[PDB]
């Protein structure tokens, strides 16, 4: 019951996804080549959510690994824990898109799609009850942005009522690892608008900041950053994988957190973000966690929630707690500074409490916010697009792959509309 | 005869049931296997040589909670086919509970219910446990109620509804779910006993000295109330009360059947030795707003009907005197059209003590069922909550996409308004 | 006296027989050699000092299945000349079963049958096991039936036919085989008890909690039915029933002799201790469509004749009351021209438990034989299936080449149509 | 009871046949020169289906080995396992046909036939009950195609009611190992049309594909390819050689799978096709097997079943299973996508379940499909024939051996008719 398909597209997705798999396997007591080292019946009970079980009690992720560039695939396999993945779920093209969204979306993506589709169908028919999909990818590159969205579209055509989740990394203004990010982001976000139920917006800059100032680390690697993301991912789905006191699946959160179909971009935050030298000077507790979760510093999306308003917030807590305590904390948060909580939605807080905490720490919280402040992120991107598009810069590459001016205009328009909608409700 | 069957719907319904049944087993000397080491017949059937089995049915559109039941301390108490599960939950969507997902499981549960009825000789009624805010506890319950009406229009049906106060809300769409389900409930329920989490929490901190109440803690108290209610059915008393009686004595008018249950005394192990536990004292405690299980504004309204269920060592004369005293107090107000306001019931069983529990053993106890006009305020606040959300069509897409039409909401609202008006009227 | 002889035809016939005979041996304290460590006389003869031997005949136009019998746990139970084999099978071709290949083996089996008859003193009847879809089980059976009619026109002949539901079909030409054979069966059978594999499977999953039923599993259940049927012949009861009785009590009209057998209770080892096994309860179970051994649409038709064979500890009064209750239920419909619908039979033997089995030991059990108009629907669907295939002459070459003419098929179809019409008529 | 004659004609037949013999011997515990190493009574019980038993408990195949070219015979004997064959069953001519069908069918075949006939008669009269014949050969070459068909004809004259089986390799369009394949195929298929009960159509291209993409092998040899064929052969006749729960002999399948006399060309498929590195990540089970069997990838004939319809399918499963499970799977297959199943035949699936699985794997399936998609195979061949025949190319060689234009015309006509018939019922 309630079984999920994972998908990883492009470089970022593949690496983040790997990390996620490492984490969740660790949580459920699974070794890399080793079949089972779990300590508890509970872990065993819901292995079938994310895994399949071959002969002699082996276990294997319902995960699909996709990229137009062969190299990253090589890296993934070459890592320790690489033997756990079914070899038939490695589905890569021959030549990479090279940060050309159009290539991702037309020339190579189309050629790639069929194999992917077949594998997804196979995965579906294998299992009794299909819940949802989880895609990890970028909006800044050609493959993750272009092909990913195509894939999503295809999926939608097949199963209209199933859940679509995406964990999407986003562009930031000061740090651009590609000059054509405005275009790439724009095109892909349009596509997302129509086919996703919930989208988790994640910024690298924010992550870096967190690593530097909160965790007090001088040398953050990508892996470290990815760790947080992995943790967040784990947190979201804890309700499906463990018996709690109050349980909230993917669907539940979606229903709770989306007042209008269009506005389904969630800003995740996480607690507690402790440092190594600094942890022994804290009393581990509900209120502290709650206080941490609503700081602008712990928003993984680089937007200030001070300049917008929360429509809705979902709080998923792990470890034993007093539900009453949690509720009182929530109340305190709401009444004290209701300045950033929308009046027409009376109670803006959703709570889920799951009994099994992550490995390492005794109590933890994941915060998922639908904030009107997210419009700010889109605005900068829009501005950048405008700046580029007026001079027709770099349009020629996109033209060369089938694209035409009209599409760009339309996507931008859509984005603008979205922005306006967010503003209106603020 | 006179048997009664419990139905547990959704998470709330299940977990409450868990405590309740445990309590019952302890009361009748039933170990967690099923052997005993008659009175209890009204809740437990017998089959085989010595094994006793709960007349209970557990329903959930998701396996999570009921899986724990299957693999816990009480795994052997229930036959596996009295636990129905397995599917996608009504994700806090009334419509799903009622239309899409309720449709697939209904027949199986109904068959089970019928079987249970057939096992028994002339059972009086049904005890239905659920929340209003859950998609299952809301949508499915109404559907089930309908079915029960169809089958046994005559028989009594009582419910325990977990009602949400706006300040301790844990779900975004609690207002819609509550309103839709309440309308449906209205026509097919004989009476619905409301419980507020916040009130319970308050009680726990003040009178049990516990700062950190868990859900597990809360349920124990609720179970005790249930026990108090049905003890007269299960045991020999001096003066008795049944399910039929409650309907008769609490409902002046068809639509006005939403009374509050209160309980006393609620005491920690420590506080008892400095406690003169009087019959009068507990009665007094019963009418003090801090002891209410629903936060309602009790002093502003008037009382219409009040049932006092005593259990333990009691002198009826003393009870009578206490009642008289209560009547004589000026601030407590009864409706002018009812001079005599108390139904009184007595039970020779001392209430029980749960191993590892919070509650002290007491020799006298009371559960009061009381119907006040003040509870209308709760509905008013809920309606207010609903009205703003409705205004922008917030979260409407989820409901419309599940085979529920939009005018339905409006109709429900209208009904609620009318109900509210009615309370205002009868209080004059 | 009153002896009865079993004939097993084709694979289905043989494997069913295997289980049945095993069950019988266990019941009468017969070890797999043949020594015992009278009642049983009706099924087992005696020769030598202590050895007991089945009055059974096994026929197959192929050695495969019966070779296993020859070299298995029960090799020593049967004398080698009661097993006839050796040749090419009727490759799912009715014609081969009936004309080409049936011709060569018939005399040998008939001689054996005669010998068996002669060994006994005034045997009542024959129990014939087979499938309708097999070339042997179809074509040969009809031929054998003819022979039996010729020899002993008077005596009773009962059959157990494995009937195919279209959704769980394992053979391409099942429709032709079934239709041709059924016509032939019509004139020479006293009654034919239909069994559907799909129904059995359903029963196994729901009420025995087994997800993966094998053929071996299925047969056990069938054997139990057989045992229930013939227990009254083999044992002392309070009220008895014989083969002659069934013919009398189930057949309002010559052509309408195709009743369904149902069985209860069907319980796993685990579920029994949470089970109040009542006489009424089992009766109730008996009339619930999920317990039918043929998927037939039971609620749409009416019941014409119903035989209830109880075994174990039973109070006749209780049975009577159960019957009355059943009658009083509105949805179950009997034909207006029969007021009193139940033949009731009682047997002091508890049904038996097979070592390594799926079924729990029970103290009360029932086998119901019931004739409903609804079974006509099955024939209609079969006819529909036949009609399209016939339309293109699909697979006709195989039949024509075996000495079967084409108009025969048409005739058979016509007969089936007439039969169908008849059911429609008698239901008014 | 139920005893069979095996025949191998031409190069392909001889090699495939050898492989088959190796397999079946292995299955029944027989060593190459060694008399008996079997582990079970079951194996012993039905040795007499395919073997004879000389003094001191030796065993020998009822197999006949035929070729116009002496060389292949030499190869066969020279291999290990070559001592098991009775020397009197080696029946070879002097000079090979050289891909001239006419030579195969007239000049050398006729000279060869008598010895073959005598040996077959000898084999028949030796044994109590004769079931059928199994011929392995090609349609692309001179001997397998021409002489084989002559032999078949002769056999038919003798025993009209006995079963004829042929395992026939077929030409493919992109890979032609002879330029005169259209002619050869045409002439032989005509002959097959009138005298065979069931014909198993097998393509090399398909096999190659399977080896490359499914088994993930870089270097397929002919032996490897032949292995699959051998396995298939073994699967077909498992009902004759073992006690099952449901049993289906050669005749049973034939009756079940041929709605009209003309349409007796079966497309085999097999499961499971597992790779070496890839096997440990599968739960071995009925449903998986069923899913594998109906993929276009696992059709051994290079035709797409997506562009035709199944008239009938026979499924032979080996190893312990739940018949119920199998049936439910079948139902699922039928109802879900009935788009490619003919309406007038209500249940198009035949099932046989045999208890003894092959050596290596625990459960396995053989699928035999009568698909209207087979017309596509014939069509290309027909087209090629047309292309050649218009220019009269290479006709002269055939003329030189007795053939005349009329024969070619007639065979082509017949083929066309056959094609039409398949289409009509689609
Ligand atoms: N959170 C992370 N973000 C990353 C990581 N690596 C890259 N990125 C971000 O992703 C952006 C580009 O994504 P990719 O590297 O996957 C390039 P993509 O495969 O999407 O398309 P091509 O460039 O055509 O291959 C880049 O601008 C970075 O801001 C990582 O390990 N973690
Ligand atoms: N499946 C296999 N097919 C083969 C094999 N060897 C050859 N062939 C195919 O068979 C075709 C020709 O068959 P042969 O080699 O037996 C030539 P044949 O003896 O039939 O006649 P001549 O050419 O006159 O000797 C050729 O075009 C190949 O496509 C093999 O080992 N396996
Ligand atoms: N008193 C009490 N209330 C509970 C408990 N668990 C949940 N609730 C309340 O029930 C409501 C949430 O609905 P659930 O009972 O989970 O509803 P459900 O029928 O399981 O359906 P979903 O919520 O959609 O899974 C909230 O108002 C909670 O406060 C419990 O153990 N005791
Ligand atoms: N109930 C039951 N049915 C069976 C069994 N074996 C086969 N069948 C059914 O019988 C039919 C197949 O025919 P068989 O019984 O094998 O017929 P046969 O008389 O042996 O002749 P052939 O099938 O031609 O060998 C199908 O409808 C099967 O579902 C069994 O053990 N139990
Ligand atoms: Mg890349
Ligand atoms: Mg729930
Ligand atoms: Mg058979
Ligand atoms: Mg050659």
């Amino acid at each position: 019951m309630r079984e999920i398909v994972h998908i990883q597209a492009g470089q970022c997705g593949n690496q983040i996804g790997a990390k996620f798999w490492e984490v969740i396997s660790d949580e459920h007591g699974i070794d890399p080549s080793g079949n089972y080292v779990g300590d508890s019946d509970l872990q065993l009970e819901r292995i079938s959510v994310y895994y399949n079980e071959a002969s002699s009690h082996k276990y294997v992720p319902r995960a699909i690994l996709v990229d137009l560039e062969p190299g990253t695939m090589d890296s993934v396999r070459s890592g320790a824990f690489g033997h756990l993945f079914r070899p038939d779920n490695f589905i890569f093209g021959q030549s990479g898109a090279g940060n050309n969204w159009a290539k991702g979306h037309y020339t190579e993506g189309a050629e790639l799609v069929d194999s992917v589709l077949d594998v997804v169908r196979k995965e579906c028919e294998n299992c009794d009850c299909l819940q949802g999909f989880q895609l990890t990818h970028s909006l800044g590159g050609g493959t993750g942005s272009g092909m990913g969205t195509l894939l999503i579209s295809k999926v939608r055509e097949e199963y209209p009522d199933r859940i679509m989740n995406t964990f999407s990394v986003v562009p930031s203004p000061k740090v651009s690892d590609t000059v054509v990010e405005p275009y790439n982001a724009t095109l892909s976000i349009h596509q997302l608008v129509e086919n996703t139920d919930e989208t988790y917006c994640i910024d690298n800059e924010a992550l870096y900041d967190i690593c530097f100032r909160t965790l007090k680390l001088a040398t953050p690697t990508y892996g470290d950053l990815n760790h947080l993301v992995s943790a967040t991912m784990s947190g979201v789905t804890t309700s499906l994988r463990f018996p709690g006191q109050l349980n909230a699946d993917l669907r539940k959160l979606a229903v709770n957190m989306v007042p209008f179909p269009r506005l389904h971009f969630f800003m995740p935050g996480f607690a507690p973000l402790t440092a190594r030298g600094s942890q022994q000077y804290r009393a581990l507790t509900v209120p502290e966690l709650t206080q941490q979760m609503f700081d602008a510093k712990n928003m993984m999306a680089a937007c200030d929630p001070r300049h917008g308003r929360y429509l809705t917030v979902a709080t998923v807590f792990r470890g034993r707690m007093s539900m009453k305590e949690v509720d009182e904390q929530m109340l305190a948060i709401q009444s004290k500074n209701s300045s950033y909580f929308v009046e027409w939605i009376p109670n803006n807080v959703k709570v889920a409490v799951c009994d099994i905490p992550p490995r390492g720490l005794k109590m933890s919280s994941t915060f998922i916010g639908n904030s009107t402040a997210i419009q700010e992120l889109f605005k900068r991107i829009s501005e950048q697009f405008t700046a580029m598009f007026r001079r027709k810069a770099f349009l020629h590459w996109y033209t060369g792959e089938g694209m035409d001016e009209m599409e760009f205009t339309e996507a931008e328009s859509n984005m603008n509309d979205l922005v306006s909608e967010y503003q209106q409700y603020q | 005869m006179r048997e009664c069957i419990s139905i547990h719907v959704g998470q709330a319904g299940v977990q409450i049931g868990n405590a309740c049944w445990e309590l019952y087993c302890l009361e009748h000397g039933i170990q967690p296997d099923g052997q005993m080491p008659d009175s209890f017949n009204t809740f437990f059937s017998e089959t085989g040589a010595g094994k006793h089995v709960p007349r209970a049915v557990f329903v959930d559109l998701e396996p999570t909670v009921i899986d724990e039941v299957r693999t816990g301390t009480y795994r052997q108490l229930f036959h596996p086919e009295q636990l129905i599960t397995g599917k996608e939950d009504a994700a806090n969507n009334y419509a799903r509970g009622h239309y899409t997902i309720g449709k697939e499981i209904i027949d199986l549960v109904l068959d089970r219910i019928r079987k249970l009825a057939d096992q028994c000789t002339g059972l009086q009624g049904f005890l239905v446990f659920h929340s209003f805010g859950g998609g299952t506890g809301s949508g499915f319950t109404s559907l089930l109620m309908e079915r029960l009406s169809v089958d046994y229009g005559k028989k009594s049906k009582l419910e325990f509804s977990i009602y949400p106060a706006p300040q301790v809300s844990t779900a975004v769409v609690e207002p819609y779910n509550s309103i839709l389900t309440t309308h449906t409930t209205l026509e097919h329920s004989d009476c619905a006993f409301m419980v507020d989490n916040e009130a319970i929490y308050d009680i726990c901190r003040r009178n049990l000295d516990i700062e950190r109440p868990t859900y597990t803690n809360l349920n124990r108290l609720i179970g005790q109330i249930v026990s108090s209610i049905t003890a007269s059915l299960r045991f020999d008393g001096a003066l008795n009360v049944d399910l039929t009686e409650f309907q008769t004595n609490l409902v002046p008018y068809p639509r006005i059947h939403f009374p509050l249950a209160t309980y006393a005394p609620v005491i920690s192990a420590e506080k008892a030795y400095h406690e003169q536990l009087s019959v009068a004292e507990i009665t007094n405690a019963c009418f003090e707003p801090a002891n209410q299980m629903v936060k309602c504004d009790p002093r502003h309204g008037k009382y219409m009907a009040c049932c006092l269920l005593y259990r333990g060592d009691v002198v009826p004369k003393d009870v009578n005197a206490a009642i008289a005293t209560i009547k004589t107090k000026r601030t407590i107000q009864f409706v002018d059209w009812c001079p005599t306001g108390f139904k009184v019931g007595i039970n020779y069983q001392p209430p029980t003590v749960v191993p590892g529990g919070d509650l002290a053993k007491v020799q006298r106890a009371v559960c009061m069922l009381s119907n006040t006009t003040a509870i209308a305020e709760a509905w008013a606040r809920l309606d207010h909550k609903f009205d703003l959300m409705y205004a922008k069509r917030a979260f409407v897409h989820w409901y419309v996409g599940e085979g529920m039409e939009e005018g339905e909401f409006s109709e429900a609202r209208e009904d609620m308004a009318a109900l509210e008006k009615d309370y205002e009227e009868v209080g004059v």
